[PDB]
């Protein structure tokens, strides 16, 4: 369309210890110009940042997902992956993805700056349960 | 018989600069009337032909390439020039015969929240010839190790949005360009002219 | 496929309040040639339509969802979407999809009052609960 | 060195009429006695040549266009034709030399639920010139509000499904298309015959 | 993808007597290619085969899945399908694809007696519930 | 004015035999000597003509066409060959003119867990005419009943994958290969030995 949208694929119930690979997919341009990363936000608590990726493709992790979770790029398809691995009940939240469009000449802009993300997806839900 | 010049002029909607778009015009009379009723033409830039006799010239054969840049990016549209536009999406040659016009597209090919629809190629191994179009999306090596279709570090997407919001300075917002490039063969005019 | 095959994706497990949008891919023709309607068939109670969309991409919506489904059309992926805004317990249903040739003399087969569709598909499950 | 028509006509697939296929003939002995002999044909003109005389004639080259359309579209497959087919699908120049087969497939190509899987262009800004092919998927603007690549009122998607079963009117059934397309140049000719 | 590498889509919560499919898209060479076996895992049972295919397409079936379950390929996507009806609260696994080579002159690898498969995705999870 | 064959021989990607890319020489000096210079060929072998005399002739074209097969493979690119490479994928003719030119590539175009992106075209209807390219993935009926296009008993996808390990026998490990067919036409030559 005439503006840039995602949207967020692949969340479903899992069982402790399991995997998930969600999908952002994006319209209205390309999203090998857009730093993207990934949100989640457990109900009663503010959502807090799980992983997110440059333009020149350096990956940043959260803490509490370092060592499991990975991301990636894949604009091929217009699409940023979010790769899950270990799940445990804590990582039940809507995963949501952001999207904030990096010029040609600012590509060395580190990835970390939560402030600067202007487009969000609707997030899709991870529920982890026995 | 006109010329659909009204079809490639006035188009809803233009190409990306890495995907020019291309028509063929032949077999019909061409009028430079309207050339002049138009009043918005930032560009009027016309190499080894006459800006005012060309309603008596006569070719073979038109073509029309459409597409949209920056304007920082209009002065390369032009014979023996260099930068991104020129080596990686649109090169023009330097017996270019013909003229490039361009005009600002701000009201048309922006929106508040940024148009990002049209693209341009930002990475290439090689250098285009003029008029050669590359839509290959092919995952650029820009690092030692080959990268077998894997994005990653050193290994990009080719391709890269614009950006095209109405507060955008002058340079930076879209220029819709058309470059008319007339073909003369030793075969007799099929284009002309009242 | 020689014939028209109808598949659904995008049912996942959810929270009220969340938001779900469900895709109708369609294999062996283009979904643009047909009248496009989505049902949900809750336990216990009787199928029931939410939305459809004409050929020339009218869109109409039961009272109990208006103001917060969005029926859309996306024929390059010969896919009609479902956009689920808001949802609550009583969303809770398999969502299916089906579709009825449109022939080009009689441009009116489409609108909700043409509630007999010819294909369906298997139907994707959203569930929401807390 | 016989010309492969058996690959034309016996195919087990055929193209949509707007992505129609063709197969360029050069360079070898068209013996014509295999359309002769067949009885299927419901159409079988030959325009600026005799059809009798196939045979006896050489050509610089032979084109062969083949895809499938309907049964009250077949007329639209001929020099000055005008229609969705001939406007928007598959052209023919007023000049054409050559022969237009067709022949029934309801047997082949409908199904009993109804095969859709034979698609035609029913929208498009302007007509095609002669054996152009347009196999694009852009939404057509129907209306003066622009689309933007989306599909909304006066927004379609230009693609359209024919809806072959075996219970349609003739009129409405499966119809396979061959077009003979003789090139007349002032050349050496390579395709003969016996 | 230089490396084979298969993805599992299609798992969700559905309730008994409801219908999924699971996907297996395959990566860096064509399936057809390939063996493709189905595996589920239940909590606290073993690994068990459901479903598998040939490189020339002959199916077969776990007994215990037989007239309930139908496995297809779509080679033209790099996909193999699974395609479940019927489904009962014992079928809740979590469902994982497999792959393993076949040379053309040994067209034989692929009955489920080669159940010995060499590459694997990870897993989509199916959980049948009221 | 010395014709680029580094862009073809000391490419990093190279395509599959049964999609096989080809690139056109022109308006250069080919030094054949030079070429023949490389002394990794495993394979150096001209047909039609004397390989002393390549630097002492001109062609109308050379076209460089380049793919990856088996090592054992390597034989059934030479006229007069049968075998599914030269049947389905790639057919040079009975007059062929030029040069075959091959190269062992297991360190390349190997992966120790088996590198499988290299396709070949396993099935088809009927044999290849020479230079003929079948890039389709229409579902080959290998039984009686048809397969409108869905894969089942007898009814395969025409193309498989090699699967190239470095541990594999010398005759299954990945070779590159280029055909340097040259061309005579009633046009000007273009390329010309020194």
């Amino acid at each position: 369309g005439p503006q840039v949208q995602l949207v967020e694929s692949g969340g479903n119930l899992v069982q402790p210890g399991g995997s998930l690979r969600l999908s952002c997919a994006a319209s209205g341009g390309t999203l090998a110009s857009f730093a993207v990363g990934w949100f989640r936000q457990a109900p009663g608590k503010e959502r807090e940042g799980v992983s997110c990726i440059d333009v020149i493709n350096r990956a940043n992790y959260a803490d509490s997902v370092k060592g499991r979770f990975t991301i990636s790029r894949d604009s091929a398809k217009n699409t940023v992956y979010l790769q899950m691995n270990s799940l445990e009940p804590e990582d039940t939240a809507v995963y949501s993805c952001a999207a904030h469009f990096v010029p040609p000449g600012s590509r060395l802009r580190g990835c970390l700056v939560n402030e600067l993300y202007n487009y969000w997806g609707q997030g899709t839900q991870v529920t982890v349960s026995s | 018989n006109l010329c659909p010049f009204g079809e490639v002029f006035n188009a809803t909607r233009f190409a990306s600069v890495y995907a020019w778009n291309r028509k063929r015009i032949s077999n019909c009379v061409a009028d430079y009337s309207v050339l002049y009723n138009s009043a918005s033409f930032s560009t009027f830039k016309c190499y080894g032909v006459s800006p005012t006799k060309l309603n008596d010239l006569c070719f073979t054969n038109v073509y029309a390439d459409s597409f949209v840049i920056r304007g920082d990016e209009v002065r390369q549209i032009a014979p023996g020039q260099t930068g991104k536009i020129a080596d990686y999406n649109y090169k023009l040659p330097d017996d270019f015969t013909g003229c490039v016009i361009a005009w600002n597209s701000n009201n048309l090919d922006s929106k508040v929240g940024g148009n990002y629809n049209y693209l341009y190629r930002l990475f290439r191994k090689s250098n285009l010839k003029p008029f050669e179009r590359d839509i290959s999306t092919e995952i650029y090596q820009a690092g030692s190790t080959p990268c077998n279709g894997v994005e990653g570090f050193n290994c990009y997407f080719p391709l890269q949005s614009y950006g095209f919001q109405p507060t955008n300075g002058v340079g930076y917002q879209p220029y819709r360009v058309v470059v008319l490039s007339f073909e003369l063969l030793h075969a007799p005019a099929t284009v002309c002219g009242p």
